[PDB]
């Protein structure tokens, strides 16, 4: 159905900043939910930041909650997870992701849909 | 045929000037009150959203051809999609009377919520734009449909219902940059 | 019309052409009108297409005018009155009335058109427009405006909701 | 009467379905109803 | 009582082996006035006459199943072909007329149909041709076979350049036996007239 | 009975021709509008999929029925198994038309979606075959009933409502390799 | 008929036995026939099926046919026109009239017949049809071409869909 | 008051400076139908429509008697063309209309005539120049001119490869003059259209 | 009607269920029913 393309990956150091984005390759007209897993080297996957479409609705996780920002683009219908002051524990496999079937807050970092393969993302010291 | 071209006086010439013949047609589609009928969506929404017919986007079937009238009356239709109890509040309501459940409150079924509600603004007709203020760009406050308010609302859509339009506007199609046409992919089978 | 203007202006040249244009409401000269505004949200029309051409010279000033209708079948349209005689046409020179209407045809195939061009595809499924300038008098500067309203017959057809939101 | 496809009357009354108008006009139908046609001057047919 | 005289504008064509005349799928023409072309159209009765053209060799050494069709309209150099390169739109039906002429000493038969929206045939469909206004041609019994098609399409006109509704086809069904007395080749043609032309949209010149 | 068989007069002798005598019968089921009212299956399905009825497989009752005339007409009706939202836009329309709400969406109930399509070809009939092109093996591109779109569609059912056929073509059996007919394994209870 | 041919050709030999086939719409004669193409997708039939044979041989060359329908019963259909002589049959020469049309009756216990023929079983549940060439006077390789139609009380009953897709 | 608009065919033409319509000879066509051509005739309708020629400059320096011909039937392109080309004995009638547009701050005059039986004419008898249908343009008052003549000829059918029965003539009658408010030149166009054109006698083709 | 078989009428009018057809004949039918039966020349029952 849906494929998901990421960009804006790569390397970086401490102090600096990356910027992530996902586009999906159909644009129907749903309310789905962007999120950014990572999965850090030798770890489980686990939620960093989602938006929802219809408004700018922000979740975030208690690691990241200052320092990461994520907007989405309605023109371009793209989504974009801005990385700031990176800590060397961000070093992980970042991986996008979908969720069409239901919109609701309190639900919005539990089941998502399609995936993408991730990208991958080694800051250094 | 010719005619005075300054005195503005509509002219209507038909195939019927070289030998043609003006052929029957039917206007079902471009009728007013047929047009505006259809759910059109809504993509800003709170926790508390005042239903304003000036929020639908500019450039839509309905958003459009609402912005290419003056003045409009219409009831209302909503398709909201909310966790919780929805309230609905009508034109003038405190922002305090959308907790209680002495006004339309719907206790959420599975997919989502479908009502209709009335027009209660307090003026013979809404308008799309305004030229001057109502205190003592920005439209007056009390060119609204009421509000509702849910814990959080995920999608809000809605259809107006006996749409009566007046006083038309200017209404603009997409520019072409340097081409003889705009051309654009249309839909044809595979292979 | 070219530089963005609604009008034509007679040329001190041996090019007789003042403008030629698509039969589609989707053309370049018609995107800034009220009939191709409505025929954006639509899928397929039929009917008549009114024009109407109103000079704007001095009175001091005389003009011959012509308009034909090419329909499709030839690849290039013509650039010569001499050899657009043979299609549908109108002449009409300037005096009191200073206002002029002609009502392009709906010759087709099917039943209906679509109020849509498909793709980089050339040679626009319905013909083109052409004004030309028969000849003038002392009219060097002077101006032809064009506007388009829709006809007796016409009609849209299958509403839709086109445009990236 | 725009875009409603059923036969049967509704359930519930006039009332409550949608307001009701009070009293105390198509314009543009009219506009273009009494558009000029024909010709002007003499013709040669 | 098998002499057949038809008459197309100012063209004859008399047979005395006639069969019979086919009508296929209509005994005449529908509205040829409609709404697409919005009343600016016109008939021309001078085109509506015949032309001859040259469609196979009947040889002694072509099977069953051995197909030549012509696509209608064809390539024409009188008044029809200038009505085709100088109006954007036409329609007319066809009134078609093929001869095979050998002696009544031969034996064989030919499948004569007019197949609408021509597609190539496998070798199992050619046993289902008869599903087409036809008629056969037997040299036992006649040399000539008629049909007369309407006009028909997706569209109630047609641009030529681009469509071709019509197609003539002749199969050979049994292969032709000669002996010493009877003609060892036979040469086949076609006798073509448009029926009810219908023009729309004249076109600019090219001088 | 014998009869001119060049003329190509059609022919139906009796068993009174010796004696016998004919049968009432009833064609029901060999109705043109009967046959071609079922659903059937297309299973060349996308993300976006473009209605096109010479999709079906050839070799099915209603694949096979249909590619056995030239022309025809018919309304339609889909049953779409989808996941979100499935929009359905009209013959003509751009492709960029699918993303927007405000054409024909369906919000997706549980099992799947089963909604009926009217006929909105410009043709007044549409062709299994085409001799020649469109533009200036494949049929023209507006030979379709509009176009669906979803996030994935997994399953799509068409049916042919007040059917109409033209002008019949060659509709061929499978074919018997060296046998005397050709035997196949017909239904029959156990033991 | 054998070699995929139309039609079946007079012989020079002691044998008379034009073409047999089995009275089925799965037959190997009629496989390619529109009647066998509509009754693969129906479940049971009923009714007349009819025959017709057109002589394509030259003015000096006569024979004479016959046609005979032989219901189930025996093991193996018969090879002679005298001992198939005392079945349903008809016969017919050659002259001016070049067609002739034969009605295959429908003979059964059921009111209904299978469109298809089961397994491996043999011995077709209808009977078959078989041609004969009583005399030919100078027909060496003239043909005689065989076709055919549904009757007039002829019925199919039962759709389905049968094919592998 | 003086609005005329002209329909031949599927094109019109309309001016505002219109003084009249001049009919030559003739208000309409005799019979079309003669012993001639033997039943064997048929009207063609669209070929009767408009088309466009250029005629010549008028400037200041041309003198009175300075005269300009277009021999009918011109060079045609389009319907009329394959006509003349494709049967070989037509006959038809003319409806002309000159257009000499300036401004109303010129002078000068123009004679328009149609002459049958074209010859040249001497110095001295281009006084005599309105015995023929015609009118005349004057930038004071018109800036066109509208003649409608038959067929006429010592023949009912005509071979027109090989005659032109008429011949459109424009005579500068008054030299232009012109002032610094004024069009310093004048370009004169014809708009010609055929009228009940007959034909008879098909040709065989090229291709 | 082909393939309908409830008796009550439809919910939805008849401008909504499916597409109008405008106006401005089976070939095979008559075609059919206009063959040729009986026999040629004499019968000798």
């Amino acid at each position: 159905q849906v494929q998901l393309q990421e960009s804006g990956g790569g390397l970086v150091q401490a102090g600096d900043s990356l910027r992530l984005s996902c586009v999906p390759s159909v644009r129907t007209s749903d309310n789905y939910i962007m999120g950014w897993f990572r999965q850090p080297p030798g770890k489980e996957r686990e939620f960093v930041a989602a938006i929802r479409r219809s408004d700018g609705t922000t979740k975030y996780a208690a690691s990241v909650k200052g320092r990461f920002a994520i907007s989405r683009d309605v023109a371009k219908n793209a989504a974009y997870l801005q990385m700031n002051s990176l800590k060397a524990e961000d070093t992980a496999v970042y991986y996008c992701a979908a969720k069409y079937q239901s919109t609701f807050y309190s639900t919005m970092d539990v089941q998502y849909d399609y995936w993408g393969q991730g990208t991958q993302v080694t800051v250094s010291s | 045929t010719t005619s005075a071209g300054e005195s503005a006086d509509p002219v209507t010439t038909t195939v019927e000037n070289y030998g043609g013949e003006t052929q029957v047609q039917r206007r079902h589609h471009t009728d007013v009150g047929f047009i505006m009928d259809r759910f059109v969506k809504i993509n800003n929404t709170n926790p508390t959203h005042v239903i304003d017919l000036m929020q639908t986007h500019q450039h839509g079937l309905v958003g459009a051809l609402l912005r290419a009238a003056t003045y409009y009356f219409s009831d209302l239709e909503i398709v909201v999609r909310h966790e919780g109890n929805l309230t609905w509040v009508p034109n003038g309501a405190p922002e305090a009377a959308l907790s209680n459940a002495g006004n339309p409150t719907a206790y959420n079924k599975a997919p989502f919520t479908r009502l209709a509600l009335p027009y209660t603004a307090p003026h013979r007709v809404l308008a799309t734009v305004y030229n001057g203020t109502s205190k003592y760009t920005q439209l007056p406050a009390s060119f609204n449909f009421g509000a509702i308010r849910a814990t959080d609302i995920s999608e809000l859509l809605v259809r107006m219902k006996r749409a009566e339009l007046y006083c038309p506007r200017p209404l603009l199609a997409v520019e072409v940059t340097a081409q003889d046409r705009h051309k654009q992919k249309i839909i044809a089978p595979a292979k | 019309f070219d530089d963005g203007k609604p009008y034509v202006v007679t040329r001190e040249d041996e090019q007789r052409l003042l403008a030629k244009f698509d039969v589609s409401l989707a053309a370049k000269h018609m995107s800034n009108t009220y009939l191709s505004g409505i025929a954006q949200y639509y899928a397929q029309y039929s009917g008549t297409i009114n024009l109407h051409f109103m000079f704007t010279g001095s009175t001091d000033s005389k003009a011959r005018y012509m308009v034909a209708y090419v329909p499709p079948g030839v690849e290039t349209p013509p650039d010569t009155p001499e050899r657009a005689a043979h299609c549908i046409h109108a002449e009409w020179d300037t005096g009191l009335n200073s206002k002029f209407t002609f009502s392009i045809p709906y010759v087709s195939a099917a039943d209906y058109a679509y109020t849509a061009s498909d793709v980089a595809e050339t040679t626009n499924v319905q013909g083109w427009v052409c004004i030309y300038q028969i000849t003038h008098g002392k009219a060097q500067n002077d101006t032809l405006v064009v506007s388009v309203s829709a006809g007796k017959d016409f009609e849209l057809r299958l509403p839709i909701d086109p445009r990236t939101q | 009467s725009g875009n409603t496809g059923s036969i049967i009357n509704n359930y519930y009354m006039q009332q409550y379905q949608n307001s009701m108008d009070t009293q105390l006009n198509d314009w543009f139908s009219k506009l273009a109803s009494s558009a000029f046609s024909g010709l002007f001057g003499a013709l040669l047919a | 009582d098998r002499t057949l005289t038809t008459r197309n504008g100012h063209t004859t064509s008399t047979t005395q082996s006639s069969v019979g005349v086919t009508y296929g799928y209509s005994t005449g023409e529908d509205h040829v006035s409609g709404p697409n072309t919005s009343g600016l159209e016109t008939r021309v009765t001078q085109a509506e006459r015949f032309f001859k053209k040259h469609l196979f060799n009947w040889t002694t050494d072509k099977p069953f199943g051995h197909l030549e069709k012509l696509k209608l309209p064809t390539d024409h150099k009188g008044v029809y072909g200038h009505l085709v390169d100088s109006f954007a739109y036409m329609r007319n039906g066809w009134d078609v007329e093929v001869s095979a002429v050998g002696n009544q000493f031969n034996g064989g038969c030919l499948l004569v149909a007019m197949v609408p929206e021509w597609k190539k045939f496998t070798p199992r469909e050619k046993y289902q041709l008869t599903l087409f206004p036809h008629q056969f041609i037997s040299p036992r019994t006649n040399m000539t076979a008629h049909i007369t098609v309407p006009y028909l399409g997706v569209n109630r006109y047609d641009q030529y350049k681009k469509h071709k509704p019509w197609t003539l086809v002749v199969m050979v069904v049994s292969p032709l036996t000669t002996s010493s007395i009877g003609a060892t080749e036979i040469k086949v043609y076609a006798n073509i007239a448009p029926t009810h032309v219908h023009v729309a949209g004249e076109l600019p010149s090219k001088e």
